[PDB]
Parts: structure tokens; C-alpha cells; sequence
């Protein structure tokens, strides 16, 4: 875990005490290191809300059938279609010009109504996020035994002491992972971020999902009904999606809007994105500040000695994004479990170390025979080399870092 | 031309607000609008522009990735969406035409603006402390003396001396705001110096929002 | 690109007033269209002036002829002038520039229309007290009341070196004689106040500084 | 590769001079060294 990731942030933990304060961000790690503790990886995977009620639902696409108009001459009153009150039919009424020409006795101001019934085609749902009811996962992985073949596995992390996973909730801040023979690492984060949950509702277009602000949503001039179906919902404002044209003294005109998935696509520009799958999957959004004791966290494996065999690159150390090294390395020998012999220095006599360790105590867990174990360090600014090994059969490699 | 904004207020760091500005007296979709800001004291500065049609957007490099400017020409209405709000994004918010012709610009017309406020504390009660003399200039035995009241959250704070028995000299401060988020206020009166044996000095604080009353021994 | 502008000026009515913008060496001010924008207290900006040149130029809606500007370009400065200048015409004034997508506005001038004598500011410093010490920290106080145009300068002093932390200043206001009040505010620490001898608030009004020390003697 | 600026000297004494060469690096990959042992100067350089 951790490794390839861009926003990297290689923060340090004050060494000998156990107060770490960490940003979490949603699309960055975090590694961890304090002294004589194992280095840990640190990533918020999913920011989840979970409790999704549905507050409003707007039409964005609709269709038109059954157009009628009903007409009068001035002095007989009001014109009347029995439909005029129907909620599922939109109307209009206006005064035509009406005379001889029209087949009317007198010149004067007729009253004319038409109707047309209103069909939603493709609706959006704003539903209420309810505050105080988040959920985000994070993922903590260790090093040191694990090799990079690791950096993307999410599988039998509960056997494996290396990854655990945890949940941080409103209402329930605190939280302990479970890392085994590594101990175990507790942390408190929940910030109440003043990302003002409760006054934000969650906007599903078409597959596509938006987080969206309260006073805008209902404000939205288009055709909406408050809850979820049951039969029939009935729309309001239908005047939003359908206009009548141009009445000539029998008859008037209607037509729809057509889609308005551009307009509200252009209007949510720039807001918080998110997705939905699974029935609860939600946003992309970071943020988390935590504050983690590592006193129950031990290491695995000071009671090994040193490795003795020989060992062999299996991939050359590269250089990451922030000037760490990454190298991996196989061991040709029973010795294991053992201690790895990893160091660098500019001395090669006899024997100062210069640099850091990431993967602080590296060890092989497999004993027979060729076993892989991948390690990464944090040489200094200049010239360096890189030792794997002791005596006889070591491993060394020049570096230039910057 | 009237440019009337909303939907601000009291936010806190992080989070998002969206501010809209409603726009009469003109034809909105003939021209470009921008946001500017101003912050309690300081000068103008310019947040985003957006064109008559809204093709072209543009940003301060102070708020580009964080903010977003859009226009509903048919409803008249401009819109400025603001995320990750930091403590920089507190000041006032004004809605102006930012007008283009054959060679010639500017900010023609302004609305009375908004008030965007990001602050990070909950609300909080002060603690009063005294400021003795201690040094006496004897100018006509004009010996200055006071309280200062120091971090407190609301800004109604009403202090008065010797409960309504001093008014006679007496100077209540404009208070400060502090990175801390938290608001701090003086208060000093003059006295004569052949009053300091026999004179009590007393000052009377009391602060509404979060029910303190102390008095102190100044 | 940085627009200069002085914090505050003063001038009388009848007077010819010069508001100065200086344009950083990024523009030149020959090129460039000028607008001014004027704020009274309480009030939104509004456009003031707009110039280019002599033969290029317009007034705000209901500003006055009297209103004018100009530019000179050895100091690549723009000038805003004010003939016959009356206490209406007290305000701040704000210039600004275009350049490639950014809206660039000056520091701001805030002119004073002269209706006092300046006045004498009168200062006095308060040390930290002991009840506050006892709580492990020390903040002095800095109080300026009584002055003419609401604009002072406040620098910190400690053993010689000029301080530059923890210092907040409140900004000027009217009270009840029209004059100016302010109050600068440094927070320290029990151990940071005994650390130093000396600390004193040095006060500087209309280019005269008025400076006031205290001891935790 | 080759050096445009042969024989790169500075001529001022004492003590923050300033001076300009010129390299032609080889086609691929590569880093601009100049000083030698401890505090030298490196820059990696990748030409078209």
C-alpha cells in the first residue's frame, strides 16, 4: 500500500512519544514512522452517508399527449374542458380576438382554455442527507515483512496482521485497530468538519450523482412532487417543462421543452461529485483529521537474528515520486525467519549509515527456501550505497539521489 | 440596475457555501458579471468573472480549484459556488457588472453585498483582567485606569464601571479579531490621582450569549 | 502585477486633490485603462472614473466635472484629480487594471476631507496585570483615542528589534467628538514578557511617532 | 556528450560570483554535474 500513490506525504512521527496528528485525504496515503515502531500506511478509501430518505424529485424530460381546446364567444361566459382540473393535465386560459370571421355574432374578447396531458419521461431525486450519519473507511497497512506484491492486495487482511481495516462514524470518533504480533494502533479522528451535512441533499440525475446545497434545490423551476411513488405522482409547476403559443381563436398551440439534463448539468458546475452503487456507495471527499496513539503498537521480530545467506535483486531500486527507493530483494536460505541486513553509507568501510529507513525492521517470514521481500529507504541528498547483507555474497548499489 | 445577493452567512472551515445574486433593471444576458470581495478593513479583491454567454470563465489563483462561478440568463440570476472555505475567504462578497465594450471595461454597477463569514470556534466566554496605572504622570492628577476583556466569541459584550456609578470619562473600545477566531475589547476611564485611596475601581463586564457577568477588581 | 496606492490622505475643500496609483514595472501605465471606484462608509463602491487619456475618458453616473485623471509615465503612475474638493468628496477611492483575465485593484486611498485641525493622538500603554501572569500569559494593551484622520501606524518595540508576532490592531473609528479611536492588542507568553527588559507601542501619525514604553519592572 | 563553453573559469575573487556555460547533452537521458566530491551540483536533463 501507499507506495505508487502520488499525494504520498511522508509524515514523521515524533520519535519516543506517541502523539501523531495526520490530514487524511480522499486519492492520498499517508505514511507514518516513528522510532522503534513498525512504519504503517494510512489511506482513506470511502467517505459513505448511508441513510438516504427522499426529500424531492424533479422532471427534467417529459412528454405531451391529448391536446384539446374549448372555446366561447364573448358574452357566454367561461370556456370549461372537463379535464381543466385534472392535476395530470397542464392548462392555460387567455382572451382571442373573436368575431364574424370566427363564426361569432359579436367583435369582442372570447374566452379560449386548452389541456394536454403531462407525462414525465426521465426524473431526478434530491434526497436528504441525514447529519450526524457519516461513515468513512480507512485502510492502515505494515511494513517491513511485506513485499510489493503487497502495495495492491486487499485480500486476508484479517489473517494477515499487515492491513486492517476500520470505521469511523459520527457519534462513534474513537477506534482500534487490530494488528496482532504488530500490536494494535487506536485513533480518533471524526472532525464535525463544518461541511455542513445537514444542509446539503444528494442529487441523482441519470447515473450520475451530485451533492448538492438545500436553498438551491428548492429553488429549481422545473416540475417536481415531494416524496417517492405509490401510483400516479402528481407533478407541480408543470408550466416549467410545457408552453403554450400563439391562440387563434380555437384553438392554441403546446408544446415541451425537451430535455434539460445540459441545464442542470451546467448549473451543478463545480460542486461535489459522488457516486452511488451498491445501494449506499457515496462521495469522493477528504478532509480527516486524526490524532493516533501508537502505544500498543509493537514490533515483529526484534528477537530474529540476522539473515546469513546470500540475497539477489529481483528488481533494481527505483526511485519514487518524493526520492524514497523502492527494492526488492529474494533470500536463498533456510535462516528464515531472520532479521534483513539493510543499510546505506558513503563510508562502504566500516560501516557508518548515513540515511533512513522506511521499512523500518526489515525481516522474511518464509523460511525454505527462495522467499521475496521488498523494502524501501530514504537515502540522503548526494551520493550513497545501497547494502543489503553482511560479509561474504552481500548486495551493493550505488545511488544518486537529486 | 439593482444587483441584490444571498445565501451567505456563518460557515466554518471546509464545507461549501453558494452564493446567488438576482439581477433587475437591465438585460442580464447582454453582459459579463464578476464577484469581488472585501474583507473587514482591507481593500477590494477580485474573485471570478464570467462572460455574457458563459463560455469563458476566470479565476484568482487565490480561489481557482475551490470555487466555481455560474449564470442562469434565464432566470437573471449569477451564482459563485464556493468549496473548501478557508479562514483567507472571510469578507464581504459584492455581485458587478463587469461590463466589455469596443475598448473600454469596468465594474459599471455594484450590489450591497453579502456577508461570508468562516470561523472555526463554537462559542465562547471571556475572562476579564485589569489594567492598573502603576505610573503617575500627575498632569492635573489625571490617572488612567481599565479592564481589558479578552476572548470571548460573540461580539455583544456590554461593560460598565462601578455599576452605572461612572460615567463621567469613560472609553469603550472597538474590539479585535484574532487568528484564534476569538474577539478581545478595553475599556478605560480617567480619574483623578486623589482618589486612589479613598475611590473603589470596579469594572462591570457581562457577556449575553454565554451568560457570564464578571466584575473585577480594577 | 502590484498596484501601490497610499493608505491614507488628507486635503481641504477648494483644493486640487491627487490620489496616486503606481503601476508595478509588469505595466505600463500609458497602455493601460484606468478605473477608479469610490466607497463611502456604509456604502458599496461605485464607479468613479474611467481614463485612458485626456480624449479618452468618462465619468461615473452623477460624479461631477470637477472629477478628473491623468498619467505620468516616467514613475508609470495614474493620478486621480479633484477640483474644488467639499466634504462629499470624502471617501476612499480604489484604482484598478485589467490584465489578461485579472482584475487588479490598488490598496486603497482613504481621502480625508479636512474638517478638524489634526489632531494630537493620545496614547497609553498598560502592562500585562498580575492575575493574567498567574494564568501563564501576558498580553499589552495599546489604546489611541483623539486623533485626526482615521488612519495610524502601529510598530512594536522589545530591547531594540522590532517585534512582528502576535500583534493584532483594531482599525480606526469615529467616536462620539468625530475623532478617531483605535487599539493595538501583543500577545505573549509569561516567560516571552520577562524575557525582555523593554517593550514599548511606537505610534505613527502624519509621518510624527509617538511612543510609549513599559518595564516589567 | 560535449561542452559548448570550453574551459569554464571564473575570474572574480571573493566571494558570490556568477558565471554561464554551455552543454550539448547526448540524445536520451542525462544529468548536468558540475562541481566535484561533497556539495557538488546535479540536475537530471531529458533532451527531446
Amino acid at each position: 500500500r501507499c507506495i505508487g500513490v502520488s499525494n504520498r506525504d511522508f509524515v514523521e512521527g515524533m520519535s519516543g512519544g506517541t502523539w501523531v496528528d495526520v490530514v487524511l485525504e480522499h486519492g492520498g496515503c499517508v505514511t507514518v514512522m516513528a522510532q522503534d515502531k513498525p512504519t504503517v500506511d494510512i489511506e482513506l478509501v470511502t467517505t459513505t452517508v448511508s441513510n438516504m430518505a427522499e426529500v424531492r424529485s424533479y422532471c427534467y424530460e417529459a412528454s405531451i399527449s391529448d391536446m384539446a381546446s374549448d372555446s366561447r364567444c364573448p358574452t357566454q361566459g367561461e370556456a370549461y374542458l372537463d379535464k381543466q382540473s385534472d392535476t395530470q393535465y397542464v392548462c392555460k386560459r387567455t382572451l382571442v380576438d373573436r368575431g364574424w370571421g370566427n363564426g361569432c355574432g359579436l367583435f369582442g374578447k372570447g374566452s379560449l382554455v386548452t389541456c394536454a396531458k403531462f407525462a414525465c419521461s426521465k426524473k431526478m431525486t434530491g434526497k436528504s442527507i441525514q447529519p450526524e450519519n457519516l461513515e468513512y473507511r480507512i485502510m492502515l497497512s505494515v511494513h517491513g515483512s511485506q513485499h510489493s506484491g503487497m502495495i495492491v492486495n486487499d485480500t486476508g487482511h484479517e489473517t494477515d496482521e499487515n492491513r486492517a481495516k476500520v470505521e469511523i462514524t459520527p457519534n462513534s470518533p474513537r477506534a482500534e485497530a487490530t494488528l496482532g504480533g504488530f500490536g494494535s494502533l487506536g485513533l480518533d479522528c471524526e472532525p464535525r468538519t463544518g461541511l455542513d451535512f445537514s444542509d446539503l441533499y444528494y442529487l441523482t440525475m441519470n447515473n450520475k450523482h451530485w451533492l448538492v446545497h438545500k436553498e438551491w434545490f428548492h429553488d429549481i423551476p422545473l416540475p417536481w412532487h415531494a416524496g417517492a411513488d405509490t401510483g400516479t405522482p402528481h407533478w407541480n409547476n408543470k408550466e416549467a417543462l410545457v408552453e403554450f403559443k400563439d391562440a387563434h381563436a380555437k384553438r392554441q398551440t403546446v408544446v415541451v421543452l425537451g430535455s434539460q439534463e445540459g441545464a442542470v448539468h451546467t448549473a451543478l458546475a463545480g460542486a461535489l461529485e459522488a457516486e452511488m452503487d451498491g445501494a449506499k456507495g457515496r462521495l469522493s471527499s477528504g478532509h480527516l483529521k486524526c490524532r493516533l496513539k501508537m502505544d500498543k503498537l509493537r514490533l515483529k521480530g526484534v528477537s530474529y537474528s540476522l539473515c546469513t545467506a546470500a540475497f539477489t535483486f529481483t528488481k533494481i531500486p527505483a526511485e519514487t515520486l518524493h526520492g524514497t527507493v523502492t527494492v526488492e530483494v529474494q533470500y536463498a536460505g533456510t535462516d528464515g525467519p531472520c532479521k534483513v541486513p539493510a543499510q546505506m553509507a558513503v563510508d562502504m568501510q566500516t560501516l557508518t549509515p548515513v540515511g533512513r529507513l522506511i521499512t523500518a525492521n526489515p525481516v522474511i517470514t518464509e523460511s525454505t527456501e527462495n522467499s521475496k521481500m521488498m523494502l524501501e529507504l530514504d537515502p540522503p541528498f548526494g551520493d550513497s550505497y545501497i547494502v543489503i547483507g553482511v560479509g561474504e555474497k552481500k548486495i551493493t548499489h550505488h545511488w544518486h539521489r537529486s | 440596475v439593482q444587483l441584490v445577493e444571498s445565501g451567505g452567512g456563518l460557515v466554518q472551515p471546509g464545507g461549501s457555501l453558494r452564493l446567488s445574486c438576482a439581477a433587475s433593471g437591465f438585460t442580464f444576458s447582454s453582459d459579463g458579471m464578476s464577484w469581488v470581495r472585501q474583507a473587514p478593513g482591507k481593500g477590494l479583491e477580485w474573485v471570478s468573472y464570467i462572460s455574457s454567454g458563459g463560455a469563458t470563465t476566470y479565476y484568482a489563483d487565490s480561489v481557482k480549484g475551490r470555487f466555481t462561478i455560474s449564470r442562469d440568463n434565464s432566470k437573471n440570476t449569477l451564482s459563485l459556488q464556493m468549496n473548501s472555505l478557508r479562514g483567507e475567504d472571510t469578507a464581504v462578497y459584492y455581485c458587478a457588472k463587469d461590463i466589455t465594450a469596443p475598448g473600454r471595461n469596468g465594474l459599471d454597477s455594484w450590489g450591497q453585498g453579502v456577508v461570508v463569514t468562516v470561523s472555526s470556534a463554537s462559542t465562547k466566554g471571556p475572562s476579564v483582567f485589569p489594567l492598573a496605572p502603576s505610573s503617575r504622570s500627575t498632569s492635573e492628577s489625571t490617572a488612567a485606569l481599565g479592564c481589558l476583556v479578552k476572548d470571548y466569541f460573540p461580539e455583544p459584550v456590554t461593560v460598565s464601571w462601578n455599576s452605572g456609578s461612572l460615567t463621567s470619562g469613560v472609553h469603550t473600545f472597538p474590539a479585535v479579531l484574532q487568528s484564534s477566531g476569538l474577539y478581545s475589547l478595553s475599556s478605560v476611564v480617567t480619574v483623578p490621582s486623589s482618589s486612589l485611596g479613598t475611590q473603589t475601581y470596579v469594572c462591570n463586564v457581562n457577556h449575553k450569549p454565554s451568560n457570564t457577568k464578571v466584575d473585577k477588581r480594577v | 502585477s502590484v498596484l501601490t496606492q497610499p493608505p491614507s490622505l488628507s486635503a481641504s475643500p477648494g483644493a486640487s486633490a491627487r490620489l496616486p496609483c503606481t503601476l508595478s514595472s509588469d505595466l505600463n501605465v500609458g497602455t493601460k485603462n484606468m478605473y477608479w471606484y469610490q466607497q463611502k462608509p456604509g456604502s458599496a463602491p461605485r464607479l468613479f472614473l474611467y481614463y485612458y487619456s485626456d480624449s479618452d475618458k468618462q465619468l461615473g453616473p452623477g460624479v461631477p466635472n470637477r472629477v478628473s485623471g491623468s498619467k505620468e509615465t516616467s514613475s508609470n503612475t495614474a493620478f486621480l484629480l479633484i477640483s474644488g474638493l467639499q466634504p462629499e468628496d470624502e471617501a476612499d477611492y480604489y484604482c484598478q487594471v485589467y490584465d489578461n483575465s485579472a482584475r487588479v485593484f490598488g490598496g486603497g486611498t482613504r481621502l480625508t476631507v479636512l474638517g478638524q485641525p489634526k489632531a494630537a493622538p493620545s496614547v497609553t500603554l498598560f502592562p500585562p496585570s498580575s492575575e493574567e501572569l498567574q494564568a501563564n500569559k501576558a498580553t499589552l494593551v495599546c489604546l489611541i483615542s483623539d486623533f485626526y484622520p482615521g488612519a495610524v501606524e502601529v510598530a512594536w518595540k522589545a530591547d531594540g528589534s522590532a517585534v512582528n508576532a502576535g500583534v493584532e490592531t483594531t482599525k480606526p473609528s469615529k467616536q462620539s467628538n468625530n475623532k478617531y479611536a483605535a487599539s493595538s492588542y501583543l500577545s505573549l507568553t509569561s516567560d516571552q514578557w520577562k524575557s525582555h527588559k523593554s517593550y514599548s507601542c511606537q505610534v505613527t501619525h502624519e509621518g510624527s511617532t509617538v511612543e510609549k514604553t513599559v518595564a516589567p519592572a
